[PDB]
């Protein structure tokens, strides 16, 4: 059942980094 | 075979410390310390009065 | 193993000794100490000490009271095993007279003996150190070297002639 | 007849002592004793992230009823960092699968059952303490730079290809990590640099190496290929042009004779081609869990160098 | 509430803590004593299992047989993993042996018929009066003094002999259907895994330690008394320790 | 030389012990290894995580230990001793070396 | 011989009219991956069920 | 305690250990050798299924007969998308493995002994029940599920291959008494050195280190290097130390 | 004959305003009504966690089924911080267990059932605000700096550990907060900064102080303890030497009476020895839940002071 | 059940803390 | 099995030797002259005026 949770996880990981690391030029 | 040679090993051990300020025991403890001068007393008797 | 002062098993007070050799004693041998072990634990009362409220044999729930005899042998044999170094009971032969409303039951307890680990704290020791020499013994021979000899060459001539 | 089952081996060794040369993990297996700690038949859970870029390669580790012993050798060295191998395969071989050292490890031991963790460091030590202080003037060849920094840096290297005949147009001055240096000259030359099981790797952004590897039905292939972009956010184009910008995905079963800038051929019945890779997450339950690899791919558009 | 009162007060706390003690140090000597094995008859006894039987001596060999033993059964599991592929089906990867569970059911009668002094249950039992004897009882208390001591068992089965089984449940019911008996039940799993020569032993490892914590120095951690000498030899210690080892200050 | 006693140390009676100790704020490990023929003790000393022992040498009662290898970076410069708690002719054993067994194996610091 | 010491005050007695069935249970658990081996701690004990119809 | 229970609780500890040795070494064997090849008969004999029954010999492919079996069950499985497909968009469904399962029936007083079944390898022909027939049974049955063979089905209607067993179950109800009842459970296994060189593809085994106790991996754990039987001492000598040194 | 069952208490006091004395949370408890808002017989959900550095204790709270009254008392004051104390024991006594400000405050009803939420922070409105402006010539005693930085803070002074006739050796100017200023003077003087339930702790990192608390089986020990590492990462090691690095873990039921910079005797079977505490954990659920404290130790190497 | 989930979050947190600070002299 | 028991007369002739004056060498050079009662010296210290 702990896959279920890591999925979940793993989404708002990715999240946050999309948060911080977005447009820009370099 | 092998297991006589472990005590062949634990009396050379036994040998090595026998000249060495610890170590030594009985008859070779005399000789270390028979060096300074200093020698066991034997039986001795009360005295009192 | 247990260590203890030796009670007298003949009168209940230490065990102070012979006439020829008072003194006190402490309870060595196995069989001496599960003896008194066992005596003082059966002997105090439930509840009646000081400093251990949970010590003892509750004697006031059946004393007095119409009991059943198979109850109460289940509590007194269980009691003995209580202590950790029991084997077990051999024979149990409880009975009750109703005439005079007594009650006397006999069994035996089976216990090992052990070892002594160390003789550190108990009197004597167990090692041989050497006695040092007498005299010019040691730079100059003995002669105890002839005396040997002398009696080897006189019990060798002794055996060769027919006796 | 038998099953195809799974095997694996983990190995503690000695603390890891840096010194003044390359530093091998391999040499610190042996303990003391002699014969190192060695882990077989017991439930273990893993999971090891591998990358191209500044930050080493973690992996993470558990393991249930550890006899009190070996516990106890990681009570102690709390403060010094064990070496530690890991190896799996199928019941015939096992093949290296991480190297680094004891950064994290913990015991919790409710009722039942204890349970072990570990987090584990690919060359953590020496890319965060290794320090440099270096300068070059006006005219100074670049290959003459890259190579003095990385023996720096204190570890084999692992392939590298050299600039050329590039020199430096202004004077440069290095301090701090050496490492951090190395990954600006990154940006500015359009190189990737990556440690990775204590090697270290320095190749070009776009180009890539033969097919190296196969993957297939035959191969253990675990479902179709995805398309999935490599980066979590997009870049404004003027629509270096070779930079990467695309990718894929594909599973397969665990096999741990893949690195981060190695090249693999892709032939499926939709998909085929030629590939990068860019990363790789290794997963395994002993008892119960997948024993799979995952890797990310990226398409390629330069040289192939 | 009364002075009186504090007395009754008194009593529920020792009564009730006297209990636990009698339980406590009962299971703290088990798990002490490992010169002591336990075994169970389910079956076979009187079909070839005789001669284990004979071998068990009361004392550290103890066999537990019941009146009747209605049914057994073993159950060993395994598991099986499976991974997708991408011809729409799936495939199966290495496999796993799940241990092994037994259980049984039996019964303990106030009224038995084979009373067999071999039997560790009928240590005292009494031969011409068994009713009275409290058979259904004294299985109990031995039987759950097994379990919570966490004892291995070994079950000797007519079918074949089972070792290191630990015991996860059991039952008593005292019905109204049958009455003068107990209905018992059982689970088992299988627990899969100083002195002695120094040639056997090999390099063990005890971690971090401490000041001893059973002589001085700890005494000045914990604030309290140094032990005065018992006084044999003075005049030749007091002045070796004092110039070797000093005090603690 | 002022010397104040600071540790103490206590065996299981198991033939290969080894365990890790603090000494003056310094770290060190241990081991311990159990000679049948000579029954006596052998203790060898060294730093954590160390290739080889530093020293290694036999234990006897009322002998210093330390005394020819106080000029070593990583060697203690207290005292290290065995002495008897009961009887005086007791030597030292494989069970009887503890705070209360009957041999008291101590450590002790000098004031600095 | 217990049931008369209750008094009327301190130690209340509960007689039910008639008891049916009562049952007494103990559970253990164990872990249930292979052990490092004697390593016999990995066991606990629950706390002990009774239960019981009267009317 | 006393020394006598000392060399009573080594009793206990020497024959406990005792039966792992012999369990845990007969399943390595059992796995170290892939040539056997165990099959199940479930009904189908009678029904021209004899054909391939007479080719089993006593050494390679094992056969095994119960006295008797009840029912036997063969069921597969399949599951789809929950949602609505975008349109012909017939990928969405996948294949699950395939179980069979069967009850049976081992008895002390069987009917038929034909001696090719492998439970009546050395079995009494007078006195079946001093033979003890179900031990014989479930001694066979623990080796082969705990050595994960692939064990292959005969059926009334077909054929199945690569199955392991995940579970089964004995008891001896009071009902029924002098037999055991047996219940298995099997599932699909999508299985996918010497070797001809023709045969051969290109491997890998990933980084290597030093391989096994050598010479060199001696000196790491602090053996001391073996030495050198003379068989020979004075050709390699000059050249070994030479050309190949020694580890130091 | 009774059980042994849970009981707490909390308590809403007036909004805290910072002058120029000391701020003591005691004071603010009673509302301009008198008495104030106690909650006790409500099912309670709380979290409070401790520790020894510069940022301060928070603690969580959740709390079902309020009357309308209390949570409008708390619509008002919004924009304020209303002060707040908790007490948890067993049935015959209740121990302080946090006091602060009530940072953070929502309500939540979807039909069946209100949940109230707190975030609670131990002098965080001190801590981040205390202004600062001093400077300090050569020649300074580093003991009078001290003094006049902590009582800049304006907090009671729990414990301090002065410097001896210590002086500056450099020119010193500090501006900004003032918690931040004394947080760096701990690093280059090996001195343990960090304010809890409103007392101000000065100490000497590896030190410790008598067995004021002792962890055995009759004082409510929860399993056995663990050896857990004090930090999620290792450092490089020359192998200050006096400090921390190692450590341990345990688990009681829950008891208010202790605080991070305090020491415990460790009573158990296996484990034996003092070690100084280093982290708390207080956690809470009235009918349902556990109602335990876990503390993180750590091994001491230093002077008893 | 929320005992599960908060043991998930606590071990991502723990891996996100290790991340962050890791290595280094000081 | 020869071998194996040539190392004993070769451990026997190294103890003879490390304890002799001539072969005496690092540690093993403490140690004898240790058995004397005296002891290398250690980080010495300047004295001023």
């Amino acid at each position: 059942l702990r896959n279920m949770v890591r999925a979940v996880v793993d989404e708002n990981n990715q999240f946050n980094f999309n948060m911080l690391i977005q447009g820009g030029p370099n | 075979f092998n297991e006589r040679e472990y005590q062949l090993w634990l009396l050379m051990g036994s040998v090595y410390y026998a000249q060495t300020m610890q170590g030594a025991e009985g008859i070779y403890l005399d000789d270390l310390l028979g060096k300074r001068g200093i020698y066991r007393l034997g039986k001795t008797r009360s005295t009192g009065t | 193993q247990f260590k203890d002062l030796l009670l007298d098993p003949l009168t209940g007070d230490l065990d102070f000794g012979t006439p020829g050799d008072r003194g006190m004693r402490l309870a060595l041998t196995n069989q001496l100490s599960l003896r008194q072990r066992l005596y003082l634990r059966f002997a105090i009362w439930a509840g009646d000490w000081y400093f251990d409220e949970t010590f003892g044999f509750p004697y006031r729930t059946f004393v007095g009271k119409k009991t059943v005899k198979a109850v109460l042998d289940g509590r007194i044999k269980s009691e003995v095993r209580q202590e950790p170094d029991v084997l077990q009971i051999t024979d149990f032969q409880s009975t009750m007279d109703v005439v005079s409303r007594s009650y006397k039951c006999f069994f035996t307890v089976v216990t090992a003996e052990g070892e002594e680990i160390s003789l550190a704290f108990v009197g004597e020791d167990e090692y041989q150190y050497p006695t040092p020499p007498e005299s010019n013994v040691q730079l100059c021979g003995d002669e105890g070297v002839i005396i040997n000899f002398k009696n080897k060459l006189y019990y060798l001539i002794n055996f060769r002639l027919p006796k | 007849m038998r099953a195809m089952e799974r095997t694996y081996t983990l190995v503690i060794g000695r603390p890891v002592v840096i010194g003044e040369k390359p530093v091998n993990i391999e040499k610190f297996a042996n303990t003391s004793k002699g014969d190192a700690y060695e882990i077989k038949d017991l439930h273990i859970e893993f999971n090891v992230k591998k990358d191209n870029s500044k930050e080493p390669n973690k992996g993470y580790v558990t393991v249930y009823n550890l006899s009190d012993e070996v516990v106890n050798y990681l009570s102690v060295n709390q403060r010094e960092s064990l070496a530690v191998m890991l190896h799996a395969g199928y019941n015939g071989d096992e093949k290296l699968i991480f190297s680094g050292t004891v950064e994290y490890v913990e015991d919790d031991f409710p009722e039942e059952t204890r349970t072990t963790k570990f987090i584990l460091g690919d060359g953590t030590l020496n890319l965060t303490t290794a320090t440099t202080a270096r300068s070059y003037r006006k005219g100074t060849p670049v290959n003459s730079v890259l190579n003095d920094l990385i023996a720096d840096l204190k570890l084999p290297k692992g392939r590298v290809i050299d600039f050329g005949n590039q020199t430096l147009q202004t004077s440069m001055a290095f301090t701090g990590n050496a490492s951090q240096n190395l990954a600006n000259l990154a940006k500015n030359t359009g190189s990737t640099f990556s440690v990775q099981d204590g090697a270290v790797y320095w190749t070009k952004e776009g180009s890539r190496f033969n097919v190296m590897f196969e993957i297939s039905e035959e191969g253990g292939m675990v479902g179709t290929p995805t398309p999935k972009q490599p980066s979590s956010s997009k870049k404004l184009i003027k629509a270096h042009d070779i930079k990467e910008d695309v990718g894929m995905t594909v599973s397969t079963l665990l096999n741990g004779a893949i690195l981060p800038e190695s090249t693999v051929y892709l032939n499926t019945r939709y998909h085929k081609g030629f590939y990068k890779v860019a990363e790789l997450t290794h997963r395994g339950g002993y008892e119960t869990g997948d024993w799979i690899t995952e890797l990310g791919l990226v398409e390629t558009r330069g040289e192939l160098i | 509430i009364s002075p009186a009162q504090q007395a009754q007060a008194d009593k529920r706390a020792r009564d009730a803590a006297a209990a636990k003690r009698k339980q406590d140090t009962e299971v703290s000597n088990a798990k002490s004593r490992e010169d002591i094995q336990y075994t169970m008859f389910v079956s076979g006894l009187r079909r070839g299992r005789l001669n284990e039987f004979e071998r068990k001596n009361r004392t550290d060999d103890l066999a537990i047989l019941f009146d009747s033993v209605t049914t057994h059964t073993y159950t060993k599991d395994y598991n099986k993993s499976s991974y997708a592929v991408e011809s729409k089906a799936k495939a199966s990867d290495h496999v796993t042996t799940q241990d092994g569970k037994f259980t049984f059911s039996g019964t303990v009668t106030d009224s038995p018929y084979l009373i067999d002094p071999r039997n560790m249950i009928d240590r005292d039992t009494d031969k011409e009066n068994p009713m009275l004897a409290r058979r259904p009882a004294k299985a109990i208390e031995i039987l759950e003094l097994i379990a919570d001591s966490h004892q291995l068992v070994t079950l000797v089965t007519e079918d074949n002999i089972l070792s290191n089984y630990v015991i996860t449940s059991f039952q008593v019911d005292r019905s109204s259907e049958a009455g003068s008996s107990i209905n018992v039940q059982v689970t088992l799993e299988e627990f899969r895994f100083r002195t002695s020569d120094p040639k056997k032993a090999k390099n063990a490892n005890t971690g971090t330690k401490q000041t001893a914590e059973d002589g001085a120095v700890d005494d000045s951690a914990k604030q309290k008394r140094q032990t005065p000498y018992i006084g044999k030899n003075a005049e030749t210690k007091e002045r070796w320790e004092n110039a070797a080892i000093g005090t603690t200050d | 030389r002022t010397v104040v006693r600071t540790f103490d140390f206590e065996l299981s009676g198991y033939p290969d012990e080894t365990f890790r100790v603090v000494l003056d704020s310094v770290t060190y490990e241990l081991r311990f290894m159990w000679n049948e023929r000579d029954e006596s003790w052998f203790m060898s000393l060294g730093d954590i995580g160390a290739q080889r022992p530093t020293i290694t040498s036999k234990l006897t009662c009322y002998s210093d230990i330390l005394a020819p290898y106080r000029y070593l970076d990583n060697v203690p410069d207290g005292n290290l001793y065995l002495w008897p708690l009961g009887d005086i002719r007791t030597r030292a054993g494989r069970f009887n070396i503890g705070p209360l067994k009957g041999i008291q194996m101590t450590y002790s610091s000098l004031i600095e």
